[PDB]
């Protein structure tokens, strides 16, 4: 049996599996009470991808496809349906046993970036190019992209071409205004509101007394307004990464992790690496983890569910 | 309901080719790994040729490397084992198995996977 | 023992959304109906929005319908006024009110409630 | 001021609102000594539900939750700790201005039914079950569904399992002998038998001397044994559905009420329908209301409490 590991990253050569962004600190929240059962990021630990989750950095909260059509909306700005493909430009389709096309988003909220154009017709056979500002709302019932279409807005009027390769950036969020509905918790319903979401990555928690999750949390750009919004994801994108190449059996339902200080070799805390792909502490408090950003999760061993974890 | 229905056997000389379907429903390639085994009565099943998920790696059979490929149509749910230049060896009962979830690792033993069609017969006879 | 408080409140410009709250102690909202009225100075009262105890019946204003709903976390004995497209009209002073028990209908009027809240304020200006 | 309406049911087309069964007959009782003050069945004239009373037919003396685990008791049989829901499957919160879970039986006895479970994890992907005969019984000190978790017992040995989904059929009574302890007016110890009862829905009695209250009586079937018990309750279960339906207000504390013979278009006694959701009649003796199943109630008008009923 090939033996389990972890890359050997630091706290700040990690990126959050949820929307591009780096890792900003280790985050806990006991008191939250939604359920977590976010998509992106979802790894078993002996290298499944589950839910929406790809390997490509570029494709969390990306779209590939074409403007149909603009489409009246009574919302501010102007909108636009467009068909989603899959990122690598194949044909999606709705009956593969995925929630969404992978990277699709996992949340509700006004996702801000700028979509792109790069038109297929041909000025020296050179096609035609525009970008703009865009925000696409996952909680719209227009929000289909398991069926393959989702809208978008822009404050642009005009500029933007049917029929032609259009490419989504995910740059951040347009508003946590209340109208906004930022939920990192709440699942984008991918089919439609009246559609049942299928083919989810499971729903994580800690069983034993005394232990919460621990989060990798990224702060994410705002367009504009008050606010200081955080994406949490369950494992870094590297993780990931790492265990898909990997393929370790689990030994059990438990990887023992220590957070390690390599200026002093020391342990600073340990916590439960979960067969799923998703750690939990035993921490009585919420907030930022305090630790050297150099440091790094180091397997230790495989234990029993019934393991105690050493206070934080 | 998971059914993987085998297809496309038969008989045929030595040098010949066929191509094997192996159809599922109540699961898609597209997001599962799934191999081919083969079964000639007498003798120890076999791993011929196994693939996952995005097709991005396989695990193919020494005495069938370059005699064996393997294609797909996600559209019809279907994968194939194509085998040019087929020889007397090769004679025996193709089946195919899925392994749920999508991975790199290809299994080669029987036991890892989680379901298993009946098959289609292959005799390559003169 | 029972008190309702109003908060969220604040200054917006038209177009803008809040979310105002309604926490009660000695009192829990899943058992009980309440509502939501608005006191605008020199202006009569109006109701806004009102629920019975398990949200299977409600009243919303015309004035109101497409842009304010309503929400309840029943776990922190607390419902919401989500105000989703803010008017100029909709300044005020939004306060809470309960009725006890567990009935189909949805008051109207203030007088047939038992219970209010002082409010909190709304202006939307620009 | 919508008018205040009763529906036009035949004796034989009325539910129990405490069990579910038939109505069998009407019945008086005028010499009870117990406090009547059941919990299920409570609705005001102008539609308040009250005390555990909730609207679903198949509620009535109904739990929904998980099993936790086997436990040891004396008593024979095996026994069986679940957690309990509300009947919809959202958790229940003890703190919420309830008894106890709406649908929780209002008596004390050895309640005989069914325990049935699906299991949540999966065989073409479908779930095993199970389903066993039950007792739980309401005055064991174990009975603390305002706590969220009751005890029940099984004849069979070891087919219930912990962790999964379970519902609680009600059928009967398993006995009504000395140690059963039934007694349809002794309400259980809704959280354990030294804390109080809250929010209960007042007691009802006649005031103007010469009346008794006037019952809704179904026999109720029995596992084993002698006997011939039956449960009465004030207002059968389709007056609390369209009381709470119409909403209408009451005009003073009773509303005279005539029971009528469509066959005949006569009146064959009166009764007293008091706000509070209750029947008195001016009647000296005990025993079924014989009266044709065809008849009803009818709403005559609003009268004060001085009201003198016809004796029947």
């Amino acid at each position: 049996s090939k033996p389990f590991t972890l890359p050997i990253l630091t706290l700040g050569e990690l990126t959050n599996s949820r929307f591009p962004l780096p890792i900003d600190v280790l985050y806990t929240n006991p008191n939250e009470s939604a359920i977590v059962q976010c998509q992106n990021g979802r790894c078993t630990l002996d290298g499944e991808l589950q839910g929406t989750t790809q390997l490509l950095p570029t494709g969390i909260c990306a779209f590939r496809g074409k403007v149909t059509q603009q489409v009246q909306d009574e919302h501010r700005g102007t909108h636009w349906n467009m068909t989603v493909t899959n990122l690598n430009g194949t044909p999606f389709d709705p009956t593969e046993d995925v929630p969404a096309p992978l990277g699709t988003p996992d949340f509700s909220g006004q996702i801000y970036g700028v979509i792109s154009q790069r038109n297929t017709n041909t000025e020296g056979n050179l096609p035609a190019n525009r970008a703009h500002e865009a925000v696409i709302a996952t909680y719209s019932p227009k929000f289909t992209p398991k069926l393959g279409n989702i809208q978008f807005s822009t404050w642009e009027t005009q500029d933007v071409s049917s029929g032609q390769p259009t490419k989504f950036t995910p740059v951040g969020l347009a508003s946590v205004d209340a109208n906004s509905h930022f939920d990192q918790w709440t699942l984008p319903s991918y089919s439609g509101a009246l559609t049942l979401n299928m083919n989810l990555a499971p729903s994580v928690a800690p069983v034993f007394p005394g232990e919460c999750l621990l989060f990798f949390r990224s702060f994410i750009p705002l367009k504009g307004g008050y606010g200081n919004p955080a994406i949490d994801c369950l494992m870094p994108q590297e993780w990931v990464q790492h265990l898909y190449q990997e393929s370790a059996p689990s030994l059990s339902d438990v990887a023992l992790v220590r957070y390690v200080n390599p200026e002093t070799g020391r342990t600073l805390f340990e916590a439960k690496l979960h067969r799923n792909g998703f750690l939990t502490v035993a921490r009585n408090s919420a907030g930022p983890v305090v630790a050297p950003t150099n440091g790094y999760f180091r397997f230790d061993s495989w234990v029993n569910q019934f393991y105690t974890l050493a206070p934080m | 309901q998971v059914q993987l229905q085998e297809s496309g056997g038969g008989l045929v000389q030595a040098g010949g080719s066929l191509r094997l379907s192996c159809a599922a429903s109540g699961l898609t390639f597209s997001t599962n790994g799934m191999g081919w085994f083969r079964q000639a009565p007498g003798k120890e099943r076999e791993f011929v040729f196994g693939v996952n998920w995005n097709g991005g790696n396989s695990y193919v059979a020494d005495s069938v490397k370059g005699r064996f490929t393997i294609s797909r149509d996600n559209a019809k749910n279907t994968v194939y084992l194509q085998m040019n230049s087929l020889k007397l060896e090769d004679t025996a009962v193709y089946y195919c198995a899925a392994k749920m979830g999508r991975r790199l690792a290809v299994s080669r033993t029987l036991e890892e996977y989680d379901f298993r069609g009946q098959g289609t017969q292959v005799t390559v006879s003169s």
